[PDB]
């Protein structure tokens, strides 16, 4: 049934944006609305279409000048807020570009300023030959023709390539407008314009991955070990030119269907490339995904070998945390796909109880996925506002919340710990090792001795003041049995602080080897 | 003075005007602003304040979409005010901050205020004290500094009301940290001077309490703002962050205004205290001589041994950056580059900048700067020992191996920098010792005469 | 009834192939994957005439493995009742994902 | 000072009527008149200055900056010492004239361009009010009265009704009122009866009827108003009467725009 | 298909001439014509649809969303199966009508509204091209030819000259060309001579002369064109000749705008 919040009675439109799973209901009984306009003044969590296009999908590309046509403020506001890394020395994190539109450019036109800014950026970074121009609110209203300027700059330089993304912040209800716009733009302008140099025997496009803390590198490692060529990645750790070659892959391996399903559906409709939805998170979802990809190419035995090896290495460590986390309650509050990527896997493989999910921008498809994969009684919210979140916490009493940084700092002031669902904490959270890293983060947040200390009132007359120390393991062992506590097979996470250094230093070795053989 | 020759931006130093108006608004008790425009315009600013403070602050949006831009979006603001007021019954001040989009299309938010006060407030919130104001912040003008300056002017102009005279002064702090306000309030309390402090941002640091939840908020009240008209005088520390409000008070209510100096370092703190002493009649007491002496003893331990002849690049909010340059010169350091990151035309007329040009010989001042100014000068051969700046220039520091002291806004890559002063004598001691310790850690990382840190 | 609820429940808790973006694509996804699963469980070798048929088959292979592992009563039934059951399963998944769906985006004509 | 904004269909004669009425006001009624042109093509002050000004508020902001705009570089003086300024703006197809008008009127208020001794301040606005920046002349602290120029052509009346719709909105925010409809004749059959019916239907009046005369074009080719060209001509007397009727106007209303089915029904008797 | 944009001074008869020529093209020459009104007041297809359309592209995005705009909800069919769409836009004094035209034309492109078997696609634009969004019809992939409607009045010629100045940019960027100047007579003394001389000084031709006739008013009051109203009237034959001249046009040039001193010297012969 549709859940109406006490804080949202005055805005009755909010009633049909929340459901509570009930026994005897299916997807055709009730379903929260989605991808609608925001109610003004609600202090919702939603962003703008420029965010969805530029900040989320565009910037991950590693060999590109990302210049926003607009004032400095849009460019500053999205700079150094994301954790998509690259093997291009993180160029996409360290350099950001604006045309710096002033009032004279608003009144008289900013196209000359855009052309001059593009030439300046190419001049300052002569090793970069690719560029994307993003519209902002300002330059989208006044009608600047960015496409004509991009054509002029390309012909004046003769060795650069420019992509145009016309996604101003107001052009849509949330980041989702940006997802759609940039997908269709890249497909229509850029796909098919470059031919691959080498095409191996099993070629995939890895679609919908943005390399948060090295998530893509983790997945590339697995594909290398199955002998699968990743032609391009959309767009984490992705290069401009490889993404122009997407029309030549045997299979589209889609991870985030909220942000990249558009290009996948259109590549399927145009070039006949099949679309295979996968999970990167969890042990069993990731194992099944690897099995499907290897099965498509007839190389199943390679996937099974990876899976057995990874299970033997990481399953004992994951089960150490799973034993200590059984029954703990969590609120799953990302923006998009991570709510249905995690809801079932976290309950099964860490023992947590998912009491609520929400999406900031997701459509009704994300909610039908999320409601399906959640248990009965879970609260599913679309376009949540701050007061609704407070009410949900007071009703559900979660032990941890997975949400954003600023929402996390809010719920901290209501007693609850948080893990960053967006940027991770000690990521990457993808892979088999990554799931163990996620479990350790959950366990550290929940069983912190500092959390119990903060709950203690020292001015209370008979206050339970103690001395010495406690550890998280002391706190968590109070919840397990003797058989679990003295198990000789379960042990804590044995991994480096930077798990990606060794993974990246392996993907690069593989690349070198493959090049050697090919060039011979 | 060098004006940046490029027209585009590579790595901006500041954000836009609406962000500054939003930051000024969160310093007022029972105030939630509505940013009129796209949702990104408010969500990113809340994230940016969160990066600096590691706290969450309530700011609302009118959520302008495509139909709002094409058809007009004043109905969005009317809906936003109603929704915000019904759902937050403790709110008394609602500033309506415009953005680039609604400044371009010409949404008449001033006229809407009149209608709201005549129709919506008396009808659906009868007897409730609600004050609405507009802050016009076109992001293609100025920067977050000018947005902050304008918002302080707008808040004062809304509320200041002539009444019985008060012995208080007005202290407009400028854009400062909670640690800075604590230091300034300590100075005033030793001098025995009551002030209307704009703004009281110590409560930005909220405690993690056992039972009673307690969120971050500002502590400047409507009564503080109302009483600004009755003060003996106004001291605005920052000429670019509060001189407009002070000029308004002088012109409208004849409240004498003293602009600056920013009390960065020993000498400028003395000048600030002398201004307070002249305004109020209160003598500088012997306790301040002692606290000043303590800061000077710390500085003497490190000054001509470690700080003399160190080459420094500085960027911050303009007033803080200029004051930091002056303090570094007093410490015998060699400031090489000063970055003033926006297009304000008052910098070249600023008496502090004219004095820097006269007597700081190897210092280059770049107005309308971005971070590519600093980085491309290092690539061309500028050698620095130290950088003073905020966190968005951290990759220059990381990649070129120049240590940086985190000052200004935002400093998100170090823990708890908002709790330490850079103003006053306490701030001078904190600043000088942090510079020394940053340099010490760098010598040890590079093994650069690191054996010398034994009998200094 | 007692045979459909475990099968439908496993699909909706574990699988992602039934949640395509548009109803006309969901119909093809449902038909291809479920028919091939019925063939696998009946001892047949499905024949592929397209790359999408092969993509249907990988989902079908994984799903049939899970059904064999978790529902032993399938390997005891004979082909007529397996066909009827998978005909019923196909109808139920179609109703849940397309016919009775409250997801109104499935009728958006563009991707 | 009576601050007035002129609206109406494009090319209906707003600029010509404003300049000619201003000349008649200055010459026949000895009034201090100011004209602020709010059209980017900056053609609202040619008949008074005897040629297009070459300094616009926006051209000056583009070259020197907003802070270096002065009430001496952009405000000019023409016939009978009528003070004129042009907002300026971009050439067609680029930028944002709406923002330019917002900024230009803001700057002229900041620099006290409108002197206390003015009897009339005319904001001459373009015909396509496409944005909120072209309604800046009817915000609080700006024009308190609006005159709409129309004619017997059904599109001109439709444009007048459309302008009244937008003017009803601001009437509930700002206290701007409609002073009447000025009819610049286009020689339409039933033009007078159509205009009388339409003004009554929306709650206003036809303040004056301005005939269609070729002497207006002749004076315009000679860079002047009819009052400057030929003070004793009949068209000059019409502008003088129109100026007199504006001076003595006291009927300022919130218009009631007609639904399109009402206007469609009204125009049936005129196509016969 | 020949994609054309119509520009000119405000209220000079862009919409009337566009609709009447479209009706003549469809009726006398059996042509497939499409009209895209690029004016927020949405009056560019009333004569073809026989009444103001009640679904613009912008009204449909506001009600349904961008993703639900369909080439069946917003495209209507009128006289001689002429297909008509209106961009729509805000009421006067609010919003951005330039952005609405950008979005409306974008949406008609994404939904492939303009068929490939069309013979003519007219973009009927407003008279105040105040921003870049009103130049959207002459971007790449849009109108390839521009006809400016003018008249012998000096402000119409000045407006036509201004449009030529702004049109230089799009002639360079998208290759759009000026096909000629349509002269809608305003009964100005020496009108034909002034138009010939002006069209010669900028490098183009007066493609046709449209007489000022009141049958156009009568037909407009009757919600139809002259061709629908009275096919055998003289004015209908004038639109039939203009349509034929547009069909058989091969003179497409980049106009060379006149500095205003040249235009000032030119208008002296006509102020006598
Ligand atoms: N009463 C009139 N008789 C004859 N021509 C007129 C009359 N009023 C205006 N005109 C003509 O109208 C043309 C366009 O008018 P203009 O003032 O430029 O329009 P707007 O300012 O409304 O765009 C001018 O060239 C002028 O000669
Ligand atoms: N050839 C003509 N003869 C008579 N009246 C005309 C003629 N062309 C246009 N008109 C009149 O011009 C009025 C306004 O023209 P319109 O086409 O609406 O202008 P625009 O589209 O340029 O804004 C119409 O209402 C019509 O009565
Ligand atoms: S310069 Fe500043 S932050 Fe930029 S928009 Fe303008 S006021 Fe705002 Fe806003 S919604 Fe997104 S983030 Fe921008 S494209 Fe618009
Ligand atoms: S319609 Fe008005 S606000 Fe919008 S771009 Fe054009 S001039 Fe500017
Ligand atoms: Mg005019
Ligand atoms: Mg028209």
């Amino acid at each position: 049934p549709y859940h109406e919040f006490e804080v949202s009675k005055c805005i009755p439109e909010r009633r049909e944006h929340a459901v509570m799973k009930a026994a005897g209901e299916d997807l055709t009984s009730c379903l929260p609305k989605g991808y609608l306009n925001t109610i003004p003044g609600t202090i919702s969590e939603r962003g703008c279409a420029y965010c969805g296009a530029k900040h989320v999908i565009g910037t991950p590309m590693k060999d590109v000048i990302h210049i926003s046509h607009g004032p400095n403020g849009c460019t500053y506001d999205t700079w150094q807020t994301k954790r998509y890394i690259s093997d291009n020395d993180n160029f996409q994190l360290k350099y950001t570009f604006a045309t710096d539109v002033k009032e004279k450019h608003v009144v008289f036109g900013a196209e000359g300023l855009l052309k001059k800014s593009m030439h300046e950026a190419f001049d300052a970074f002569p090793n970069i030959k690719r560029m994307t121009v993003y519209q902002t609110c300002t330059t989208a209203l006044i009608g600047d023709d960015v496409d004509a300027i991009a054509k002029e700059v390309m012909e004046e330089r003769g060795d650069v390539d420019v992509f145009v993304c016309n996604s101003p912040g107001f052009a849509g209800p949330s980041q989702s407008g940006g997802h759609h716009k940039i997908n269709i733009a890249w497909l229509n302008q850029k796909v098919g314009t470059v031919e691959p140099d080498y095409l191996g025997e099993h070629v995939i496009n890895y679609v919908g991955e943005y390399n948060i803390q090295g998530d893509q590198e983790v997945m590339i490692d697995y594909f290398n070990r199955m002998g699968i060529q990743v032609l391009s990645t959309f767009t984490g750790n992705g290069s401009y030119d490889s993404l122009r070659m997407m029309h030549r892959a045997h299979l589209n391996v889609l991870e985030c269907a909220r942000s990249a399903e558009y290009i996948c559906d259109e590549l399927r409709a145009r070039y006949g490339i099949p679309r295979l939805d996968i999970d990167g998170f969890g042990f069993e979802p990731l194992a099944n995904s690897l099995r499907k990809v290897a099965l498509f190419f007839g190389i199943e035995d390679k996937a099974e070998a990876i899976i057995a090896e990874e299970y033997a290495k990481w399953k004992p460590q994951l089960d150490w945390y799973k034993e200590r986390l059984k029954g703990k309650k969590v609120c799953l509050w990302p923006g998009g796909s991570k709510l249905w990527h995690w809801a079932h896997a976290i309950e099964e493989e860490m023992g947590l109880k998912v009491v609520s999910v929400y999406t900031k921008f997701g459509h009704q498809g994300d909610m039908e996925k999320g409601v399906s994969r959640c248990g009965e009684g879970a609260l599913a919210i679309d376009d949540p506002n701050e007061l609704e979140s407070v009410e949900a916490i007071e009703m559900l009493k979660p032990d941890i919340i997975f949400t954003g940084k600023r929402p996390g700092e809010f719920v901290k002031k209501h007693g609850v710990p948080y893990l960053n669902a967006h940027a991770y904490h000690n990521g990457p959270y993808k892979g088999f090792e990554g799931w163990v890293r996620f479990a350790r983060d959950i366990y550290n947040a929940i069983y912190s001795p500092m959390r119990q200390l903060a709950a203690l009132d020292i001015s209370a007359p008979d206050a339970a003041i103690t001395s010495g120390f406690r550890t998280a393991k002391m706190n968590a062992d109070l919840t397990v049995s003797d058989e679990v506590k003295f198990s000789e097979v379960l042990h804590e996470y044995t991994g480096k602080y930077d798990s990606i250094a060794e993974i990246r230093a392996r993907n690069q070795a593989y690349a070198a080897e493959q090049k050697a053989l090919r060039d011979a | 003075v060098t004006q940046k020759a490029r027209e585009g931006t590579i790595n901006p130093i500041f954000t836009c005007q609406p962000a500054g108006a939003q930051f000024a608004s969160i310093g007022i008790k029972d105030c939630i602003g509505i940013v009129h425009g796209g949702q990104g315009c408010v969500m990113f600013v809340r994230l940016l304040i969160s990066q600096h403070m590691k706290e969450s602050f309530e700011i609302a949006s009118s959520s302008v979409h495509e139909d709002g831009a094409v058809f007009g979006a004043l109905d969005r603001v009317e809906t936003a005010v109603e929704v915000l007021l019904t759902r937050y019954p403790d709110v008394k001040v609602v500033p309506i901050i415009t953005t680039c989009s609604t400044e371009i299309i010409g949404d008449d938010v001033d006229g809407l205020l009149s209608k709201l006060e005549d129709e919506l407030l008396p009808t659906k919130f009868p007897g409730r004290e609600v004050h609405l104001l507009t802050v016009h912040c076109p992001s293609f003008v100025g920067s977050m500094i000018t947005g902050y300056d304008k918002a302080v002017h707008d808040f004062v102009k809304k509320f200041a009301t002539k009444d019985e005279p008060s012995d208080k002064i007005n202290l407009i702090t400028g854009w400062v940290n909670p640690g800075d306000v604590k230091e300034l309030k300590h100075l005033l309390e030793v001098m025995e001077v009551k002030a209307n402090v704009l703004f009281e941002v110590e409560s930005f640091d909220s405690p993690l309490m056992p039972d009673l939840e307690h969120h971050s908020h500002g502590s400047t009240t409507i009564e503080d703002l109302r009483d600004t008209a009755n003060a003996k005088g106004t001291i605005a520390l920052n000429r670019y962050e509060g001189m407009k409000a002070a000029d308004y008070l002088k012109k409208k209510f004849k409240v004498p205004a003293v602009i600056g100096p920013t009390p960065v370092g020993i000498r400028n703190t003395d000048a600030f205290l002398k201004a307070v002493s002249e305004m109020t009649g209160q003598p500088i007491p012997a306790q301040l001589v002692k606290e000043r002496g303590l800061a000077l003893d710390a500085i003497a331990d490190i000054g001509h041994m470690f700080l003399a002849d160190k080459r420094v690049a500085i960027y911050a909010n303009p007033d803080l950056a200029i004051g930091l340059t002056e303090f570094c010169l007093d410490l015998e350091m060699k400031p090489k580059l000063l970055l003033l990151g926006d297009d304000n035309s008052g910098y070249v007329k600023d008496p502090r900048v004219l004095a820097l040009q006269e007597n700081a010989p190897d210092l280059e001042i770049v107005t309308n700067a971005d971070f590519w100014d600093l980085e491309s000068r290092i690539q061309q051969g500028l050698e620095l020992d130290l950088i003073l700046g905020h966190s968005k220039g951290r990759f220059i520091s990381i990649d070129y191996k120049v240590p940086m002291v985190r000052v200004g806004f935002p400093t998100y890559d170090r823990a708890g920098m908002y709790r330490h002063p850079v103003l006053g004598y306490g701030g001078a001691m904190f600043l000088a010792e942090t510079m020394a310790n940053t340099l010490f850690a760098d010598m040890e990382a590079k093994k650069n005469k690191e054996w010398i840190l034994n009998v200094w | 009834s007692e045979k459909l609820d475990p099968l439908v429940d496993y699909i909706m808790k574990n699988c992602l192939w039934q949640f395509n973006s548009r109803g006309w694509d969901r119909l093809k996804q449902n038909a291809g994957i479920l028919s091939q699963t019925c063939e696998i469980l009946c001892g047949e070798e499905p024949v592929h005439e397209t790359a999408m048929d092969r993509c249907y088959w990988v989902d079908a292979v994984i799903l049939s493995r899970a059904y064999k592992a978790r529902f032993p009563w399938l390997m005891a039934m004979t082909k007529p009742e397996i066909k009827s059951l998978f005909k019923a399963l196909h109808e139920k998944i179609d109703h849940l994902t397309v016919h009775g769906s409250l997801n109104t985006e499935l009728t958006v004509p563009h991707y | 000072t009576r601050k007035i904004a002129i609206y109406g269909k494009g090319g209906i004669g707003k600029s010509t009527t404003t300049q000619n009425t201003a000349a008649a006001l200055a010459f026949f009624h000895e009034k201090n008149v100011f004209i602020h042109g709010c059209d980017p093509k900056a053609d609202s002050t040619r008949l008074i200055l005897g040629g297009l000004p070459q300094q616009t508020v926006m051209d000056t902001l583009r070259i020197e900056g907003a802070e270096r705009v002065t009430v001496d570089k952009v405000v000019k003086t023409g016939f009978k010492d009528i003070r004129c300024v042009e907002s300026g703006g971009p050439e067609p197809g680029v930028g944002c004239a709406g923002r330019g008008v917002i900024t230009a009127i803001d700057l002229m208020e900041e620099n006290e361009a409108y002197s206390e001794d003015l009897d009339f301040l005319f904001f001459d606005v373009l015909g396509d009010v496409v944005c909120g920046g072209f309604a800046m002349p009817i915000r609080d602290g700006k024009a308190e009265e609006v005159y709409i120029v129309a004619s017997g052509e059904m599109m001109a009346i439709y444009a007048a009704n459309n302008i009244c719709k937008g003017l009803a909105k601001y009437a509930r925010q700002s206290g701007v009122r409609l002073g009447g409809i000025i009819c610049n004749s286009r020689n339409v059959d039933g033009e007078k009866e159509f205009l009388e019916e339409f003004t009554k239907a929306i709650g206003t009046k036809m303040i004056h009827f301005v005939p269609r005369d070729n002497i207006v074009q002749k004076a315009e080719f000679n860079k002047q108003t009819v009052t400057e060209f030929q003070p004793e001509a009949n068209q000059a007397q019409e502008y003088r009467e129109l100026g007199r009727k504006i001076i003595e106007n006291e009927d300022f209303v919130i218009p009631k725009p007609l639904a399109m089915d009402e206007l469609e029904a009204m125009v049936v008797k005129y196509g016969l």
